[PDB]
């Protein structure tokens, strides 16, 4: 276990528990609900080194510390998407993040002919699944969205 | 040309370093058909080499005897068309490359990257170019490369055959549109190219390449057609194969600026950062001569310098990650057999890729890793990890004793002895699963035989155990593997007739149940039992080159049977009722005919006695086809009925004259033989064939065999008897006379139909059983039918006709395996498992979904527990069912009361139809007693009913389980 302190130019210092182990992300969750509220917002800093979210503390050699500080800093909507096919036919698809999950199956289901309700897709290596957002998932310009058939043999 | 087959068996390979890595590789590639495969070695066995090689044995080790060399004998066995020979040349900066170039691709693993450098250099420089692949398993980690020269040409990329189309006409033009057959279409690119043979009018076009581009779908342009003479008829495109060249940098330019394939996007930096540390590896073992110690805080420090300085040597900065390089040292010495099975079999394959061009290749690097095997430890002790002396020193290196004691008293169920089974057995017995005598039993079930095989044949099996059971030929093998390892054999198919034999206790005292099934009803057959019990489950496919893995863990995942299936590709309807070209047309119309016979209308009649609101029903559901229905239930019910087995064969030899006489003919009326389409070609061309009606013949075997199966079947859904006497069959079809046939050229009644049906009280007790179909089981003659079905449909329409054996096979659409995806998945498999052994978080595990042929391997987290809720009430996993017990005099009313009070629900009506609140006396099914309500007819402890909560409509629930007896 850890406690881990924040410092903003125009916010109040944070404190709170953590664990090394955990992730960047975890930590911006973490910051979230003690103030400011959701992660967009944040892009955490130690001294001049840049952190990126899903590196963990123990990734930065953070050790034998009881408590540690990081310096917060605050800094394109809609995005472009290459959906790959089952059998290499890549296709480009227009996304924002504030994108229904629902919205972006309905547009592979124009692209591909294949029913939402039963469409399969990996984004980011998360399962893309019903009633979320894409901004829940996390996504940048350039990422890619897998389309996968089952395959049964053996 | 030469096929990729033939460029395999002219090929020969070169293989150095025969750890367990480089033999996974060698296993592979043997079975594989490649024509030489050269083994060298220099080191000589040690005890340590147990646990990482599954051939070696403790007599080996004693004898110190060259590691290639005393697997030579076993790898040989493997594939006898393949010449492996065995080598034990020194290699050295002194030794002489000039015998590499008899080679055509070299795979080098256990090797300095100095000395590999230099020979990446010389293979890259003959001509033509040596291919190089590296790969190198250390700890947890793994590393692999391509590089097949600067320049590479893939003459096969989607590895199919090449396409065949049918052309309607082409406008003379120049973009002359040219538009396939209505009933065929092409699916093509815009970029495609094709070649134009047998066309009628544009006599040019025969002998020529031209490039298509689709900017209307269904259509195309090809050139200029005008200065061409005008387009008739006719006209079949063949897809013309391109090939892909893709370049590739020395291993020297990739290290400084590598390009790695991303296998997980969630962490799209990683392979970068794992390319920093092994490179690091690789350092430390060149300035110090070792690997870094277990637990050692200097070797670890002094790992993260020298990955600190790489870093900044590196083209794109990056940050280094410590935790990687932590993990690293510590695993450093360990070897992980199950990563070595995957990285082994992508290695495969890229060698055959490099000799034959057949898939796309590699571009250059390719790191996995077990990281999540390790993550969930925390920061464990030192002491655990270090060498005791055994066989599992190596996992131990890498997981830990705590986790090695978990895998040695587990109880795995293995439900399948297929290609994936049989790795998964050498993979167990490696890890060393179920070695300890006090606990630890796999068990293992496969109800099938071996089969000569000769192509895509098996590591495990051999030609003398031909017609042997296949699981108790594996055990039998993987025991020579791990004799410590515990299995019990059995040859009992997973599925309900079994249920007594895998009883619930079995699936309870089981740890973990892992698949290797062929079809997806054992599949779901299997989930749904782990499910009742509350045990994980671990389940793989492989097809050809593409393979999957999903994980399913108690309260953490959803199943199987969630997760939904999208429809195969139909084959257009039309040419399935009326053109067959192949014994897959007749085979699939076959099991077409047999639902819409003894299915199908015992279920509409069924359903027409039990609902009163059937009537209406129909009439609402598609207008001009309610006709269709309501006529084929009062046939069945009255015109059709049989009282005797006898009508059961009339009605047999009636349907077969109407299949395979009256309509073919009919069909022929309307489209006559000689008969011609617009531009005056002949309509029976090319996709369409032109049949010829069958008479009947007692005779004849396969008329028989339609009659035999049709009747006893008809003879089922009526609930009559069967006789299965042919000669009894024979002489009395000799008795029956059939209708004569006339073709024909070409709501009142629908209200006479009303009438005419009897209604439902009129016929008391009756009832049609509906048959569903089983492959499996011969004595049903469920497949006897579809056989029998096919091959007369083929010989009407003149296609050749189909087997027993191949129809079932065309049937399952099954792919024969491939050694290198099966020992893939086969490996990722194990490493999941090893988490579940575990109890580790919901995070680590990870599914994946893989295809070799492109390459594209994708890892994503498991899909999460989806709660369901009614309004008003509490959220229930798949994962969760409600208990109730009760006492032996008990209401329906006292039931739905109890509900309500233990989990704040009630339910509006109960599945098992036992009570309905619009059903008729729903106040005396409320008054019933539980034990007149229903009848287990074993008086048993317990019934499993289903449940259901209405807000709009009723809403399903978890299943409820009521005992009769508090006890």
């Amino acid at each position: 276990t850890l406690t881990v302190h924040v410092r903003s130019e125009e916010w109040d210092l944070m404190t709170f528990d953590a664990n090394p182990y955990d992730s960047v992300k975890k930590i911006k969750e973490h910051v979230r609900s003690k103030t400011k509220v959701p992660v967009q917002d944040q892009v955490l800093l130690l001294g001049s080194k840049i952190l990126k979210p899903r590196r963990s503390l123990s990734s930065y050699g953070i050790d034998k510390e009881k408590t540690i500080h990081l310096t917060l800093k605050v800094v394109e909507l809609p995005l472009f998407l290459v959906e790959s096919g089952d059998e290499a036919k890549r296709h480009l698809l227009q996304v924002r993040r504030s994108s229904s999950v629902a919205q972006v199956k309905a547009m592979i289901e124009t692209k591909t002919g294949i029913i939402p309700e039963t469409q399969i897709v990996t984004l980011n290596g998360k399962r893309l699944e019903d009633g979320k957002m894409m901004a829940d998932y996390g996504i940048r310009k350039g990422n890619l969205l897998f389309l996968a058939s089952y395959s049964i043999g053996g | 040309g030469d096929t990729a087959m033939q460029k395999m068996a002219k090929s020969h390979v070169f293989l150095s370093g025969m750890g367990g890595l480089g033999l996974e590789i060698a296993k592979n590639l043997v079975l594989a058909g490649i024509k030489a495969v050269t083994i060298h070695d220099t080191e000589k066995c040690q005890a340590w080499d147990l646990g990482t090689n599954f051939f070696l044995s403790e007599d080996d080790v004693v004898n110190k005897r060259n590691r290639a060399e005393a697997v030579l004998k076993h790898i040989a066995e493997l594939n006898p068309y393949v010449h492996v020979t065995s080598s034990s040349v020194p290699f050295n900066e002194t030794t002489d490359l000039s015998f590499l170039d008899k080679y055509q691709c070299v795979v080098l693993t256990e090797m300095k990257l100095p000395l590999q450098k230099k020979i990446n250099d010389f293979c890259r420089s003959q001509c033509p170019p040596i291919k190089f692949i590296s790969a190198d398993v250390h700890g947890i980690w793994s590393r692999l490369f391509c590089d097949f020269g600067d320049e590479f040409e893939v003459l096969d990329t989607t590895g199919e055959e090449p396409k065949e189309i049918f052309i309607s006409n082409i406008t003379q033009a120049n973009p002359g549109i040219v538009t396939c057959l209505e009933n065929h279409p092409h699916k093509l690119e815009t970029g495609q190219f094709l070649t134009f043979r047998e066309i009628n009018g544009m006599t040019g076009l025969n002998g020529s390449i031209q490039q298509i581009t689709v900017i209307s779908p269904f259509s195309f342009s090809i050139g200029d057609t005008t200065e061409l003479e005008p387009y008739l008829h006719g006209g079949i495109a063949v897809q013309v194969k391109t090939p892909k060249t893709v370049f590739f940098e020395s291993l020297e330019r990739q290290l400084k600026h590598p390009k790695c394939l991303i296998v997980d996007f969630s962490n799209p930096e990683a392979p970068l950062e794992i390319h920093t540390a092994m490179l690091a590896l690789d350092q430390f073992q060149e300035k110090y001569s070792r690997k870094p110690n277990v637990g050692c805080q200097q070797d670890s420090e002094e790992l993260l310098k020298l990955a600190t300085s790489i870093s900044e040597t590196l083209e794109e900065k990056p940050d280094v990650n410590a935790d990687i390089v932590h993990w690293l040292s510590w695993t450093a010495q360990g070897f992980l057999s199950p990563l070595a099975a995957a990285v082994g079999g992508v290695a495969s394959q890229e060698v055959l890729k490099a000799v034959t061009g057949k898939f796309s290749p590699l571009c250059q690097w390719l790191y996995l890793e077990a990281a999540d095997i390790v993550e969930s430890l925390g920061k464990p002790e030192c002491e655990e990890f270090l060498p005791r002396g055994d066989r599992y020193d190596a996992l131990r290196a890498c997981i830990g004793d705590t986790l090695c004691q978990k895998l040695q008293n587990l109880n795995i169920f293995l439900v399948g002895c297929g290609a994936i089974g049989c790795e998964m057995l050498k993979n167990f017995a490696l890890l060393g699963v179920g070695t300890s005598k006090e606990k630890g039993m796999i068990t293992v079930t496969d109800p099938d035989l071996i089969e000569k095989s000769n192509l895509n044949r098996q590591f495990l099996f051999r030609p003398h155990h031909i017609q042997k059971p296949k699981s108790y030929t594996a055990a039998d093998a993987t025991l020579k593997i791990n004799s410590q390892i515990k299995i019990d054999a059995h040859l009992n198919k997973v599925c309900p007739t079994t249920e007594t034999i895998y009883n619930d206790e079995f699936y309870t005292k089981q740890d973990v149940i892992i698949t290797a099934l062929d079809n997806v009803e054992a599949r779901r057959y299997v989930d749904s039992r782990c499910l009742a019990n509350l045990r994980p489950l671990l389940d793989s496919g492989t097809m050809g080159t593409k393979g999957h893995t999903e994980v399913i863990v108690p309260h953490l995942t959803e199943s199987y049977n969630s997760h939904r299936d999208p429809p195969e590709e139909e084959i257009p309807i039309a040419t399935l009722k009326n053109f067959p070209n192949a014994i897959e047309h007749t085979l699939q119309w076959a099991r077409d005919e047999f639902e819409g016979l003894f299915k199908q209308p015992a279920e509409n009649v069924n359903q027409y006695l039990t609902d009163p609101k059937f009537v209406e029903r129909t009439l609402r559901l598609a207008g001009t086809q309610p006709l269709e229905v309501l006529e084929a239930v009062q046939r069945s019910l009255v015109l059709q009925r049989p009282q005797t087995w006898a009508d059961c064969v009339t009605w047999a030899c009636h349907h077969w004259h109407t299949q395979y006489s009256n309509n073919i003919r009919q069909l022929l009326h309307n489209f006559p033989p000689d008969q011609l389409t617009s531009s005056g070609a002949p309509f029976w061309s090319g996709p369409k064939r032109c049949p010829h009606p069958l008479t009947f013949d007692v005779n004849n075997p396969l008329h028989l065999d339609y009659v035999m199966a049709a009747a006893n079947l008809f003879a089922q859904t009526y609930g009559l008897t069967g006789s299965q006497d042919r000669a009894a069959v024979a002489t009395f079809l000799q008795s029956v006379q059939v209708p004569e046939f006339t073709p024909k050229s070409g709501d009142s009644r629908l209200e006479e139909l009303k009438a005419t049906l009897p209604s439902p009280d009129k016929l008391p007790g009756f009832k049609m059983y509906p048959i569903d179909f089983e492959k499996d089981d011969d004595s049903n003659f469920h497949m006897d039918f579809i056989v029998a079905a096919s091959n007369l449909r083929a010989e009407n329409y003149d296609i050749p006709s189909a087997d027993r054996h191949k129809s079932k096979l065309i049937a399952g659409k099954i792919i024969p395996a491939i050694a290198t995806t099966t020992a893939t998945v086969s490996g990722l498999v194990a490493l999941e498992m090893i988490k579940v052994t575990g109890g580790y978080p919901f995070e680590a595990y990870k599914n994946c979904f893989l295809n070799l042929a492109i390459p594209i391997v994708v890892f994503t987290e498991t899909t999460e527990v989806r709660k369901t809720k009614i309004r008003n009430g509490i959220s229930f996993t798949i994962w969760d069912r409600w208990t109730v017990h009760g006492k032996e005099d008990f209401t329906l009313l006292d039931f739905i009361n109890a509900v309500k009070e233990k989990y704040g629900i009630e339910p509006t009506m109960v599945v098992q139809m036992l009570y309905v609140p619009v059903m008729p006396g729903h106040a005396k099914r409320l008054k019933l007693t539980m034990h007149k309500l229903v009848k287990p007819t074993t008086e048993k402890k317990y019934v499993d009913l289903t449940v259901s909560f209405a807000p709009d409509e009723d809403l399903p629930g978890p299943p409820v389980r009521y005992y009769f007896s508090h006890d």
